[PDB]
């Protein structure tokens, strides 16, 4: 936490680099938060970022409606 | 016979910032005795650890239930035509690099040794995007987003379902429908400029930073004490005195310095549970006036609320709610009941007013003149049994139909 | 595990200190571990009043959903439920209370057009409770929770004004009941 290990899988983050994960560019839904924004799980260990949710872009129109 | 369009601010912390602090570190540091005798003291250390870890997750997890409201990610339309409105100033500025307004640019802009500070698991760039994921929910699917699957529905829709459910009809919304826009921007304008005009707004947050900053000086400045010792520094004590004398030095400065930690414990402890009351009254806002319409009177906002826009702020939220305020009232004689025929007449939803020489029914909100109908009102009854019932006629809707 | 504590003495059993120790020294000692095990003990106590405080608030919280959204119907949205809440079913737990909340939640969604009124013989025809829906061919209103069409009426509809002040009317016309009830 807030200690640089250049000067003691190597991943740095804000809050400090994480050792014995490697980080993934897809993203996942979370399960150990971690911090700043980048939180591990287990899958091995790996690391990424944490997902919002799923995307949908709602087609909004001057006249056009969804009843259920 | 009017009404006006007010926007207010409304502001309450959700979460500070959050603190870990090592009590071998702080109490005296790099003593290898120091921490031999501390060792004896019991499980304080561990207490303190776990308490701050959980306070710590506390406030992370209501940090997430304040903002992640919904599991679906909205995103604005391309065409920023909403019949005439204008949102400029709450969706986010794609030239800003962090993808925020304007607004949330000012806020940012107008707030200012064993201990640390943990960086949070919720950071902007989220936050914002999950504002302007409700945003986007709130102006392009109403309250139907935040009950179950996303229903698109045009915005002058939606201020019609809102004003009939404050109670107000829809015939005053297509008459004045420019006017309306018109008075939103200009309020949504004014309220920019004494949000920007005026420092004070965001004080709530600036206290709240100001109290965390004070409390961290005085545990650093706690350090600093004799305590009943010749010194608050330990090696001068350790070499100059006889051990005998000494370890009771080092006793008496390890317990006030312990008695100091526990204190701005407590301290803590009790400032994150007002913290957590005041994000449990935050989601409470969320909840029942922003995915939604709320029918209750000056809970989150003054006069008939109608929405509120959500806005992403350094350790808070900020809540931009419209309300609806009538305005230019004028003076008319009322009646209990319309006597037609030997019958009693109610009106259903309105009042039966008079300008001196002829009856109309008006809603309770706004000024609409109408004929006394059938059709508006019910009989229950004879004229006689109500006190200060007057005499007027009623005109049959259907009777011209059969009179030919 | 804090009475195994020494607090700087040399036993942690007050005993021993008193048949091992001289009575002028002793005293100070058992002062020692008798201050020492105060404060302990204050720490818990403060403990137990936060713990306290903060269960305090979540059963005013559970009782404010037990007046609220179980012995009566709240309006109020996500406060005891996910989408449209019609009851809950409160059932006894161990040091605790489980709510079975039922929700009305909707699904299937259609695509369907709208208008914001209807123009018919000069005025317009805006809807009491419902709303304006279109299929492709003709206008029909439906509550804004369920697809049900039904034919325009002017019982379920008010005139209030004409069509040239609105924006986006489209032209269709209104039945009435009464024309056929007086063409016969
Ligand atoms: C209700 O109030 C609004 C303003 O609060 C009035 O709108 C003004 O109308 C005059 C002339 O009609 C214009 O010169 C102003 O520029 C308008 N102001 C705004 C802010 O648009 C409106 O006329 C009032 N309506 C009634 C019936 O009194
Ligand atoms: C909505 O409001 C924004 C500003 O609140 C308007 O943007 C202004 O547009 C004028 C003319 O195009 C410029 O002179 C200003 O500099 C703009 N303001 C800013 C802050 O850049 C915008 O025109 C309004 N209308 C719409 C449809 O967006
Ligand atoms: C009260 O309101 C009624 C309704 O507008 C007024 O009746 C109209 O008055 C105007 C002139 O003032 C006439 O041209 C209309 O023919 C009247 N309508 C009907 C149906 O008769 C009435 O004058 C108002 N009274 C006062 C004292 O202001
Ligand atoms: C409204 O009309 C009723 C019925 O025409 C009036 O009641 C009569 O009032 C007169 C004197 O005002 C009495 O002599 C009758 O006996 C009353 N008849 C009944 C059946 O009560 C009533 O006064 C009228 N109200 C006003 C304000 O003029
Ligand atoms: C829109 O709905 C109307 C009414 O439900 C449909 O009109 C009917 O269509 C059926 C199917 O062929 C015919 O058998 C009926 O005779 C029609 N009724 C009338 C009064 O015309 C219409 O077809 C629907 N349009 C679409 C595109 O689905
Ligand atoms: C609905 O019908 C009305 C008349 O039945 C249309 O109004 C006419 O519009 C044309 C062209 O816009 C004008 O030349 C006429 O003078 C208008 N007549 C009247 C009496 O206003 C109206 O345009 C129609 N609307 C739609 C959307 O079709
Ligand atoms: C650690 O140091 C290296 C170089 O000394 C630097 O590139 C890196 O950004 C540092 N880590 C963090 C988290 O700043
Ligand atoms: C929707 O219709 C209105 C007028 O009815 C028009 O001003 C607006 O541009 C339209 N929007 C789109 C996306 O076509
Ligand atoms: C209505 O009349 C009362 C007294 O007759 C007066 O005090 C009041 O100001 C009037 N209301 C308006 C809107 O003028
Ligand atoms: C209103 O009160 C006054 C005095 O109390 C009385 O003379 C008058 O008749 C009352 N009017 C009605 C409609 O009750
Ligand atoms: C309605 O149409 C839009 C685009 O025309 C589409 O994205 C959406 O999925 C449609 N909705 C349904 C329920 O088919």
């Amino acid at each position: 936490q807030g200690v640089n290990c250049t000067e003691v899988n190597v991943f740095q983050t804000r809050a400090g680099c994480l050792i014995g994960a490697e980080y993934v560019n897809n993203s996942y839904e979370c399960d150990i938060p971690i911090g700043a924004g980048i939180c591990a799980s287990y899958q091995s260990i790996i690391a990424y970022t944490m997902s919002l949710g799923a995307e949908n872009s709602v087609a909004y129109s001057n006249n056009s409606i969804a009843i259920p | 016979t009017n009404f006006t369009i007010s926007v207010t601010t409304e502001i309450l912390p959700v979460s500070m910032t959050k603190t870990s602090v090592d009590c071998t570190m702080y109490i005296c540091g790099d003593s290898t005795e120091c921490s031999n005798l501390l060792l004896q003291y019991g499980s304080f250390c561990t207490q303190l650890k776990r308490a701050l870890t959980g306070i710590a997750v506390e406030q992370d997890k209501n940090t997430q239930e304040v903002f992640a409201q919904v599991k679906q990610i909205y995103k604005t339309p391309p065409i920023k035509y909403f019949g005439g409105f204008n949102f400029s100033q709450i969706l986010p500025d794609p030239s800003k690099p962090s993808k925020r307004s304007p607004i949330e640019d000012l806020l940012f802009n107008k707030v200012t040794k064993g201990l640390t500070v943990l960086p949070p698991l919720l950071t902007d760039e989220m936050i914002a995007q999950y504002t302007s994921a409700l945003l986007a929910g709130t102006i392009t699917s109403g309250w139907t987003f935040g009950a179950g699957p996303a229903l698109q529905i045009p915005f002058p829709m939606q201020m019609a379902y809102r004003f009939n459910g404050i109670g107000v009809t829809q015939n005053v919304l297509y008459e004045n429908q420019k006017l309306i826009a018109n008075q939103f921007n200009s309020a949504i304008g004014k309220i920019q400029d004494s949000l920007s005009s005026t420092p004070s707004a965001l004080g709530k947050l600036q206290d709240v930073v100001n109290h965390n900053a004070q409390a961290l000086n005085t545990l650093v400045k706690q350090l600093s004490s004799k305590f009943g010792a010749i010194s608050s520094v330990l090696n001068d004590i350790f070499s100059r005195l006889d051990p005998p004398e000494a370890e009771v030095q080092i006793d008496r400065l390890i317990t006030g310095r312990l008695q100091s930690l526990q204190t701005y414990v407590t301290q803590q402890l009790i400032r994150a549970a007002e913290i957590r009351a005041s994000a449990n009254l935050a989601a409470t806002k969320m909840s029942e006036c922003v995915l939604g319409q709320s029918k209750r009177v000056d809970f989150c906002g003054k006069g008939y609320h109608l929405m509120s826009f959500p806005q992403s702020a350094p350790h808070g939220v900020v809540f931009l709610h419209v309300t609806y305020v009538p305005a230019q009232e004028k003076n008319f004689t009322t009646a209990p009941a319309i006597c037609h025929d030997g019958k009693a007449h109610f009106p259903r939803e309105g009042v039966f007013v008079s300008n001196g020489t002829h009856w109309f029914v008006t809603q309770r909100n706004f000024y609409e003149p109408q004929i006394i109908t059938t059709d508006n009102t019910f009989v229950s009854g004879n004229c006689d049994v109500v006190i200060g019932i007057v005499n007027n006629t009623v005109y049959d809707p259907l009777q011209p139909e059969l009179d030919s």
